[PDB]
């Protein structure tokens, strides 16, 4: 399997300093964008940094910028977070999720297993305004999101994606840019929308199909993910 | 009288010189062959000697009647835009005899060294140089205009200072004459001995009075190169030699022998593109 | 948009290495080996390591890739095209079949029929300025041949002599009067010899004289 | 006996070859023809379309 | 005897066509467009230049998407252009630089590519690693490839240089069936738009008919002078154009088993690379060794258009699935994307 | 009167 898991870290002190290190494995690591994207717990996702491939383009989450800083080296097949100053907002599971760029391509798809940081002691609103829906098997559940830019492009793409973080795991990807399946998501889940309001729709419910469907935007830096709406069984 | 004879001339070198120079623009920034390192050379020398014959009519209005018609920042700034002109004409000269010497003396070692990568570094620190040798005519761009009322655009000086005609003037022969001219005349005396090499000893051919023929349009280089630019070099050290009363010899050979400087610019486009078969193809085919 | 400028850097990315590997690819020296069959098109293959065969011996600093098109049983006219930018041709030909036959359809004298194909490939207009390094194989295996039977078997114009250096003078100019393009390229022969030197040495005398005339072409001084 | 199978196969070719019959030309020359007149406009080559819905703008 | 009558039998057999063809041929496709009118002058521009092939490009074609386009060069590489906006999408290099032909498959997930190594590469551009890896090479043939063109993602068809066609199947890497009819190396092939049949024009002037299914010569059709170099078929299915060395363009047509069009001027008289029709199959592109393509109108056989674009010998070109644009690539190693202007 | 200078004529 492509493999990407992440070490470094688990306790520290305020103030202090850690560095994060995913090590990638199983697939062309120099291709890809690399992300980190953290979950402060039992909290939603938020978006980090990000490195292109060549690592000739950084951003950064407004909230970090300044003390984090994200590098890789190719040779190595490995993605670092040097993390300088660390406050206690910054204590989550943070994860690495690799991404790729061309025309028709899937990003976001492949999400690391998350190492765990423990500190002691304007943009675009993702909004999904259901945070929990009780459902059993059978039923068909259409699970809206709400953004306030339009995120429709001239180019002709809406940049929505939605993930699922089943419990006790790693999120996955299963809609990029609002409407196409990624890959090895079974054909139930289905996305829409259009411009400002998405749904999307499971057509029957398994054991599997439970946990926190959350909706990220990709229209420009930073990307905004919503607060998850989960499914309990 | 005599003035009005060559001030016609002043105009018809730069009539056919930026006419056959601008031919060469156009080809390599249209057509085929502008990744390769003759062409991006003789590009560089073509801006360089398209943007010096410019220069060349503010000088005919001053040769007839002795006045420029200007003054407050534009006969300043002729004596550097035409300034840059000529140490940078002359410098993507001696470049494109350095780049035919490693193409035919050293083509094996020197076959990872003339990419087009390592040209647009040369390309851009060739311009880069031409301000930093001419950078006493920026700053001493001052007008001499008491002799009864006449306005020049001649260069000024810290008070008078009589060593800007020696000094500075002989600057410009150890980096504006010598020095380029040390090295065309260097490169090329490899190539005659590098092209008798390798066709006569190790490669065994049988045409080998091309090495002959190379020659006779190699000279020819070198020969526009003294023709052109010391009658007016001998002119301007000549200063310092016995300055003399002005005549219609003394006034009207000066003026042609600046006019004759500025015909190496006009050599340029037929002595490197013209002269050159890939050129014979590629323009002068349609 | 944000992935539409992701997408542009990868392109070029792509850019750059396509500018990087066909940099490193207009360094090296191209070369066909063509010939007639079994004139010896083997043992210069020994001295230098199902359709082309490219072999790469790279000698004094100069990688060369020398592509071998014997086993193409089609037709030429079709696929010659591919070598047309190609910095020599490095013809074989056997000094040992001025004697022997054709055996198809008692045909010429296998010399003549190496002389139908220096002739097409010399004078062909993919090749009308590529240099052509013909070899002249079996050298002392028909100095031996030689005399026995003179060397009028094949062609009967013959000064004559019997002799080897006169035989190794007359064939040599019975295929450098082939070229009638004589001012854009050039022929150099050579003899195969049994040291294992001197015959990868001559291909790189002869094919930095190629590149020579090249480089004083691209330029004006040619 | 090898290029006697060789003409037996060279003619079993031609044996249905000329068995398949054919309709006249002024009938097909009249079907590619009509062909072009149910696909005309949707041929944006040949009646190009407005620049707004074109996908190569310069 | 038995040396001579199957000699003459052949000569009866192809006197059993040919009056056969001529008893079916009572008007010609001129008289019967001799009444519409013609398309005007065809005027297109170069939108798109698709640059960074650094030798003499041999092979494009595009996706069924109209978007992407695979094209092959000899400097090594196969690219993967979008047309939209002139980036690249993936770069393959290739184990032998002597590539003839490039396809794309209609699901877009492989893109094949052969030439003088005489084996077709099978890449798989849709990967969970995020390279593009050969998934099969399918070696078989004696001679070069001419030309790869897949039925699905499991069946490949190719042409070879020793005469002969063969279908493959990708998964196990073996010819299924081979086309044996041809004497001359076969130069091209084009697909029928139910994938049921196919067309293959070859050096010994001669165009034949094969059926997938059952793999044998259905038609074989005659009528030029010169090695057969470029085969399309018409949209309907019903007919296809050749183009040869002749420096002429025929249209055949297959239930009337003979050539109706013949696209040819007095003053060209350079082969022709490539032929496509536009999606109407009103006109027929055709690229020419005089370095222009030559919009031919398919009905009326005047040159009505020109795209002259190219430094070179106009090598490839296609027509999207949509008939929005046309590529041409050329030995002068770019790609021009064209396109009519409202 | 700097008969010869540069690329000037000067003042004579």
């Amino acid at each position: 399997d492509v493999q990407l898991v992440e070490s470094g870290g688990g306790l520290v002190q305020p103030g202090g300093s850690r560095k994060l290190s995913c090590s990638a494995s199983g697939f062309a690591f120099s291709s890809f964008g690399m992300h980190w994207v953290r979950q402060a717990p039992e909290k939603g996702l938020e978006w980090v940094a990000y490195i292109s491939s060549g690592s000739g383009t950084i951003y950064y989450a407004d909230t970090v910028k300044g003390r984090f800083t994200i590098s890789r080296d190719d040779p190595k097949n490995t993605l670092f977070l040097q993390m300088t100053s660390l406050r206690s907002e910054d204590t989550a599971m943070y994860y690495c999720v690799r991404s790729i760029y061309y025309y028709g391509s899937s990003p976001f798809d492949f999400w690391g297993q998350g190492t765990t940081l423990t500190v002691s002691s304007s943009d675009i609103v993702m909004t999904q305004a259901t945070s929990s829906v009780p459902v059993t098997p059978g039923e068909s559940v259409s699970i809206s999101c709400r953004s306030s830019k339009s995120l429709l492009h001239s180019n002709g793409n809406t940049y929505l994606y939605w993930f699922l973080q089943r419990p006790g795991q790693s999120p996955q990807l299963l809609i990029y840019r609002m409407s196409n399946l990624a890959s090895g998501v079974p054909d139930r889940f289905s996305g829409s929308g259009s411009g400002t309001a998405f749904t999307l729709t499971i057509s029957r419910l398994e054991a599997e199909d439970v946990g926190v469907y959350y909706c990220m935007q990709h229209l420009e830096y930073p990307l905004t993910f919503g607060a998850g709406t989960k499914l309990e069984l | 009288t005599s003035n009005a004879v060559l001030t016609f001339i002043y105009f018809v070198v730069c009539i056919i010189g930026l006419c056959g120079n601008t031919l060469v623009i156009y080809v390599i920034l249209r057509y085929a062959k502008m990744k390769t390192i003759t062409n991006i050379y003789i590009l560089n020398l073509a801006i360089a000697d398209e943007l010096f014959m410019l220069g060349l009519p503010f000088l005919a209005m001053q040769v007839a009647l002795v006045h420029w018609p200007f003054g407050k920042a534009i006969c300043r700034v002729v004596m550097t835009v035409d300034g840059i002109n000529q140490f940078t004409s002359i410098f993507c000269l001696t470049v494109m005899s350095i780049d035919r010497y490693l193409a035919v003396v050293h083509p094996i070692k020197s076959a990872k060294w003339r990419r087009p990568r390592t040209a647009k570094m040369i390309t851009m620190a060739v311009w880069g140089v031409s301000l930093l040798v001419i950078l006493p005519i920026m700053i001493y761009a001052g007008l001499r205009s008491n002799q009864w009322g006449r306005s020049s655009c001649t260069i000024n000086w810290p008070g008078e200072s009589g060593a800007w005609y020696t000094g500075f003037i002989i600057y410009t022969f150890i980096l504006g004459f010598l020095v380029p001219l040390t090295i065309i005349c260097l490169c090329y005396l490899f190539i005659i001995i590098k092209v008798k090499s390798s066709g006569i000893r190790v490669g065994s051919s049988k045409r080998k009075k091309s090495e002959k023929k190379v020659t006779r349009m190699v000279s020819i280089v070198v020969a526009v190169f003294i023709f052109c630019w010391l009658p007016f070099y001998i002119f301007n050290v000549s200063s310092v030699s016995m300055a003399i009363s002005p005549t219609p010899a003394l006034k009207g050979m000066f003026d042609f022998v600046v006019v004759l400087t500025y015909a190496n610019s006009c050599a340029n486009p037929i002595l490197y593109a013209f002269l050159s078969d890939n050129f014979k193809k590629s323009f002068q085919n349609v | 948009s944000a992935e539409d400028k992701a997408a542009v850097e990868r392109s070029k990315m792509i850019d750059r290495n396509l500018r990087e590997d066909g940099e490193k690819a207009a360094r090296e020296v191209k070369l066909l080996l063509l010939g007639a069959g079994e004139s010896g098109k083997n043992t210069i293959v020994k001295q230098m390591k199902t359709g082309i065969v490219e072999t790469h011996f790279t000698f004094k600093d100069l990688h060369f890739k020398m592509f071998d098109v014997g086993a193409q049983r089609s037709e030429r006219k079709k696929w010659i095209h591919c070598f047309e930018g190609v910095t020599a041709i490095i013809f074989c030909v056997a000094l040992s079949d001025y004697d022997l036959v054709l055996a198809e359809d008692e045909e010429m004298n296998r010399m003549h029929e190496s002389m139908k194909l220096f002739d097409s490939i010399c004078n062909n207009k993919w090749f009308t300025d590529t240099s052509i390094i013909l070899f002249l194989n079996k050298k002392d295996l028909f100095e031996e041949k030689i005399k026995k039977s003179p060397l009028t078997i094949c062609y009967p114009e013959y000064a004559g002599s019997n002799t080897y250096e006169e035989a190794a003078a007359y064939i040599q100019c019975q295929f450098e009067d082939l070229n009638k393009r004589k001012d854009t390229k050039e022929i150099y022969t050579h003899f195969t010899c049994s040291t294992d030197t001197k015959n990868v040495q001559f291909v790189f005398d002869a094919v930095t004289d190629v590149i020579i005339k090249n480089n004083l072409k691209d330029c004006g001084l040619f | 006996t090898a290029s006697i199978a060789q003409a037996r196969k060279l003619v079993e070719q031609l044996k249905m070859e000329a068995n398949i019959d054919r309709i006249k030309v002024s009938k097909a020359a009249a079907d590619l023809m009509a062909y072009c007149e149910a696909h005309a406009k949707e041929d944006p080559l040949l009646t190009p379309v407005p620049a707004s819905e074109n996908p190569f703008r310069e | 005897s038995e040396l001579d009558q199957l000699r003459q039998e052949a000569e009866q057999l192809k006197n059993q066509i040919r009056d056969a063809r001529k008893a079916c041929a009572d008007a010609t496709l001129s008289q019967i467009t001799n009444n519409i009118d013609p398309v005007g002058r065809i005027q297109m521009r170069t939108r798109r230049t698709l640059r960074g092939h650094l030798a003499k490009i041999y092979a494009m074609h595009w996706g069924t998407d109209s978007r992407l386009l695979v094209s092959a060069s000899q400097d090594g590489k196969l690219i993967i252009w979008d047309s939209y906006t002139t980036n690249k999408v993936h770069a393959i290099p290739l184990r032998s630089s002597w590539v003839m032909t490039c396809a794309y498959a209609p699901s877009g997930n492989y893109v094949a590519c052969g030439g003088l190594d005489n084996i077709c590469s099978i890449y798989n551009l849709k990967t969970r690693e995020g390279n593009v890896r050969v998934s099969r090479e399918l070696a078989g043939h004696t001679g070069y490839l001419s030309c790869c063109r897949f039925l699905d993602d499991n069946q490949i068809v190719t042409s070879s240089g020793d005469t002969t066609c063969a279908l493959w199947d990708i998964e196990t890497g073996q010819q299924t069936t081979t086309f044996t009819g041809h004497t001359g190396d076969v130069m091209s092939l084009s697909l029928a738009p139910d994938t049921r049949l196919f067309v293959s024009g070859a050096c010994d002037a001669s165009a034949k008919l094969w059926d997938v299914r059952e793999g044998m010569c259905r038609q074989t059709f005659t009528g030029h002078e010169s090695d057969i170099n470029a085969i399309c078929f018409f949209p309907n299915g019903n007919a296809f154009a050749t183009g040869s060395d002749d420096a002429t363009c025929r249209l055949f047509d297959l239930r009337a088993d003979q050539e109706l069009m013949t696209y040819s001027h007095d003053n060209i008289i350079c082969g022709i690379t490539s032929v496509s029709f536009s999606k109407s199959g009103r006109l027929l592109l055709a690229g020419y060794d005089d370095f222009n393509c030559n919009v031919w109108d398919a009905l009326k056989a005047d040159r009505a258009g020109v795209l002259a674009g190219h430094d070179n010998r106009v090598s490839c070109l296609g027509v999207t699935d949509d008939g929005m644009a046309v590529a041409t690539g050329s030995w002068d190693s770019f790609l021009k994307i064209w396109n009519g202007s409202s | 009167c700097k008969n010869f200078f540069w690329k000037t004529f000067t003042s004579c």
